[PDB]
RNA sequence: GGGGACGGGUGAAACAGGAUGAUCCCGCCGAGACCGCCGGCCGCGCAGGCGCCUGCCAAGACCGCCUCUGUCAAUCAAGGGCGAAGGCCGGGGGCUAGAAGGCGAUCAGACACCACCGUAUUCCCGGCCGUAAACGGUGCCGCCCCGCGGCCGGCGCGCGCGUCCCGCCGGCCGCCCAGGGAAACCGGGAGGCUCCGGGCUCUGGGGGGAGUAUGGCCGCAAGGCUGAAACUUGAAGGCAUU
């Protein structure tokens, strides 16, 4: 299954008690359009379009 | 609508993810999580319950299960009682598939009265 | 429980001392 | 000192209650000493309790609730935050938080 | 059609394991129970002979089509007795409710009144009625607790006996089949019980097949093979 | 002379004459001078009645079981001992019962069994106490007092025989094949040894 | 029987379990324990303690009372009975857990914690034992004492009439006015007490040595009960503040 890109609805908050990893619900940008919440790294911000390797799996709401 | 019974076992240790024809003496196919990790603690995973399932439900298509009632349940006995991270997962995994849902219903072995747990009276002083 | 266990280290020393009695008398 | 007049127990005209055990720990305390928590929580995650609805063919199915009772010792309850220490007068409110 | 290998090619296991519909007792709108997958006859197991005494839970809801509210949380066990036509006849094995509605009776405060009757049917079956019943709070009330007094409690549980017995004390297995699935019986108690006090959820549990005669065929054609006779 | 277990002679009608029959019994507790036992298949459920075990109800103690239909009895004879009636089958007109040594053997339902504990329990429970009692017994039983070990004995007497220390020399279980004169010591021993459990 | 390869177990592992088909699913059977959720500032009992169903048998407190008796009472050395668990002695029984023992980890070591297997034991009957932080760390009977609530049992009064309301009595409780106390707290007393006296029994007198020694009694034993001195030391202890 190739990667399906998400657009970033709201940005959660910063999680790894480092606070590197960042909590975001990604929309699927294509497709059912299912609101996912997903961990990213780095700068992320509103409407972020980032490439999801496999989309089925989600991180614990706002955790 | 071709019905069956998929047990799922969300317990710590492993998730077994496995469908049987209603009457429970045939089974459809059946799957785990350590089937699908190579790490023994990531046997009780969601991930592993997605992968074991979605490799599960190619075996049920082939075989003609369109839908499953599903039967979840946890270590249960004197022990347990609440599910493991898998079983969430291989509902998901299931209704993602195309599996069309049935009766869900909670499987747990549940005592009417109980032989002594093992931990001893001061437990596990881990 | 050092207050246990010293009546426990207690116990096994008058037994052994009526041990020793019991070879003599 | 006596820090709690109930002792930390309900215990009131009774000289011996039952054993409960600790989910979490296995322990052996008291029925008067443990947590007691009930829960009724729904069968699936609330996350895929909408889709799992969609799926299901049997119109008008309602998604089981699974109703379970917690119990734990105070050392398997206080490590796990599900009772947290006190003030001393915070320790006197028997209400409980919201 | 639910069948697989009968007309399709199937994995090593199942290209030997052809299917064969199961059909509940008449009483039940849906007949169709399902479809069952048996291995074909090899040497000394004949397929028919195979799925000669399967079970099946089968959810009143499913059973009987219509309003889940009411008959959503009972559950029928049905047993293959006899395979006729390449369909398996059921007969009665239990009735339960399920898990769920069994945890949503409890509450705390309230008085659980629960209690076994062997009741032997006209048809040769001895059969454990378990009713549970609730006491619930008054119309007004001062206290909290619905606790009731040692007279109430004695009442109700020889009110419970006494109904089951001119309930279901000349019951033949089609009339408590019909009786179960229109919760008749449940509801009689429900009254006796509300005259001694006010009750909540009270209803037979579960009932269950403790001693069955042999050769009930005669007891198929009365339940699944005809509809007719019970009406 | 050689039982325990007292015996009661209790007088029949004689079926085929005008006389009376008397016939020997091993005695259920309770049986007493005059009592009126029953024999058959319509004989109540009374102890000391001898009634086929298909009619005996289940979880009744009973003695002198027959083993097979008209064997005059032969199973629960020694004093206290019983069996229980476990199950019936009438499927295949075979009744289980559970043995003194709690094996269980499927009887046929018509074999016929007397009800009750067979009288003279608890014998075993006074300790002999002297030879002298262990000499009065076996008298009455037979020659198998008293019993030398063969350890004691010589090599040609004994397998174990006789070494310069008194010792067994070799391991004492001994096979199933073993021919008359070898097997003297734990005959096809399955385990060995006393250990808690079962 | 079905189905196919990993199961267990952990914090992560590992040791056992598995193509002699494990785990998993379902039917069925045997064995013994145990009685869930309801289940509690519920209740009962002299304490220790007490929750399956259906009977059987004998109780007990409380309440009500224009019933009887007429001080029959209170507290108690000696004496009698009871007494959790573990232990012990005979019979059984043996499902679970599991002192010991054995293993796999851990660690510097680990014969600990954790995993795993498992004996005594756990359970019943007939006894011994006679102890627990057996605690309310608070003897028993009696009197008065301040409000404010909760629950339980019985009874009475209004009132439409409700498992209302207001009492009364007994119990179990929470807060607490005085008052007490070194304070924590008690306040149904730890109040009415340097303004000291209702009755009765028991115990203590700085901390060790030492519950040791010896003698007695008791028990099958384990041990119980009674119980020193020589000698040592200047604190030990309570509660509260930082």
């Amino acid at each position: 299954p190739e990667p399906i890109n998400a657009r970033v609805i709201e940005v959660l908050g910063r999680t790894s008690s480092r606070g590197g990893i960042t909590q975001v619900k990604v929309e699927f940008m294509t497709g059912e359009k299912r609101q996912i919440i997903r961990n990213v790294i780095g700068p992320v911000r509103k409407d972020d379009i980032l490439v999801l390797m496999e989309s089925e799996r989600e991180a614990r709401r706002l955790r | 609508e071709a019905f069956a019974v998929c047990h799922i076992y969300a317990g710590k240790n492993d998730t077994f993810i496995h469908v049987t024809d209603l009457s429970g003496r045939e089974t459809i196919g059946r799957v785990s999580g350590g089937m699908k990790v190579k790490r023994h603690c990531d046997e009780p995973s969601a991930y592993a319950a997605m992968q074991a399932t979605q490799d599960l439900i190619e075996i049920i298509t082939d075989r003609g299960i369109t839908a499953v009632h599903i039967k979840i349940r946890a270590d249960g006995g004197t022990g347990k009682r609440v599910y493991g991270q898998g079983g969430s997962a291989a509902i998901r995994a299931l209704v993602r598939g195309g599996i069309k849902i049935g009766r869900i219903e909670d499987s747990t072995p549940i005592p009417t009265d109980r032989t002594r747990h093992k931990g001893g009276r001061r437990g596990r002083r881990l | 429980m050092r207050a246990k266990w010293a009546k426990k280290r207690m116990r096994k020393l008058k037994r052994k001392r009526r041990h020793m009695k019991a070879r003599s008398k | 000192p006596v820090k709690r007049r109930n002792n930390g127990r309900s215990k009131y005209n009774c000289g011996h209650t039952n054993i409960v055990r600790c989910q979490n720990c296995h322990r052996c305390v008291p029925k008067d000493k443990v947590i007691k928590r009930f829960t009724i929580r729904n069968i699936v995650d609330n996350t895929i309790a909408d889709d799992v609805l969609n799926a299901c063919v049997i119109q008008g199915f309602a998604i089981p609730k699974l109703y379970n009772k917690v119990q734990y010792c105070v050392s398997c309850s206080i490590h796990n935050h599900i009772v947290r220490v006190r003030s001393r007068e915070d320790r006197k409110i028997r209400t409980p938080p919201k | 059609g639910k069948k697989k290998i009968t007309q399709r090619k199937n994995p090593d296991p199942y290209l030997k394991k052809e299917w064969y519909p199961v059909i509940a007792p008449a009483h039940f709108k849906s007949r169709h129970i399902g479809q069952t997958p048996v291995t074909k006859t090899a040497g000394l197991r004949v397929a028919t002979d195979v799925i000669n005494h399967r079970v099946y839970e089968v959810n009143l809801g499913d059973l009987n089509p219509g309003a889940e509210d009411l008959n959503g949380n009972t559950k029928f066990y049905l047993q293959t007795q006899l395979v006729s036509d390449g369909k398996c006849l059921t007969n009665f094995h239990g009735m339960d409710i399920t898990r769920h509605k069994y945890g949503s009776l409890f509450r705390k405060g309230c008085d659980c009144i629960d209690v076994f009757m062997d009741i032997p049917t006209t048809d040769g079956y001895l059969l454990r009625v378990f009713v549970i019943a609730f006491t619930d709070r008054f119309r007004f009330q001062r206290r909290k607790n619905c606790h009731v007094k040692g007279r109430v409690i004695r009442m109700m549980r020889a009110g419970i006996y006494e109904t089951l017995h001119n309930e279901l004390g000349k019951v033949s297995i089609p009339v408590l089949v019909t009786k179960l699935s229109n919760f008749e019986v449940n509801a009689k108690l429900t009254e006796a019980l509300q005259k001694i006090t006010m009750c909540r959820d009270v209803m037979i549990r579960r009932v269950k097949v403790v001693k069955r005669p042999r050769n009930t065929m005669e007891l198929l054609s009365t339940m699944h093979d005809s509809n007719q006779v019970r009406n | 002379r050689g039982r325990g277990a007292p015996l009661a002679r209790v007088q029949f009608p004689n079926m085929r004459g005008e006389g009376r029959v008397n016939e020997l019994f091993i005695a259920p507790e309770g049986m007493y001078t005059g009592q009126e036992v029953f024999s058959g298949n319509k004989a109540t459920l009374h102890i000391g009645n001898i009634l086929p075990v298909g009619n005996i109800p289940e979880g009744t103690y009973v003695c002198n079981v027959e083993e097979k239909p008209m064997d005059r009895g032969c199973l629960a004879r020694a004093s206290g001992t019983y069996c229980l009636v476990v199950a019936h089958n009438m499927e295949t007109n075979k009744t289980r019962i559970r043995l003194p040594s709690g094996q269980k053997k499927l009887i046929s339902s018509k074999a016929r069994a007397m009800i009750g504990l067979v009288a003279g329990g608890g014998r075993t429970d006074k300790p002999l106490l002297k030879a002298g009692n262990a000499y009065h017994k076996y008298k009455a039983k037979r020659n198998c007092w008293p019993v030398v070990r063969g350890v004691a004995m010589n090599p040609v007497d004994h397998p174990h025989g006789g070494g310069n220390h008194q010792h067994i020399g070799v391991s004492s279980c001994v096979p199933r094949n073993a021919v008359p004169g070898q097997k003297v010591g734990l005959i096809a021993a399955r385990r060995t040894g006393c250990s808690g459990g079962k």
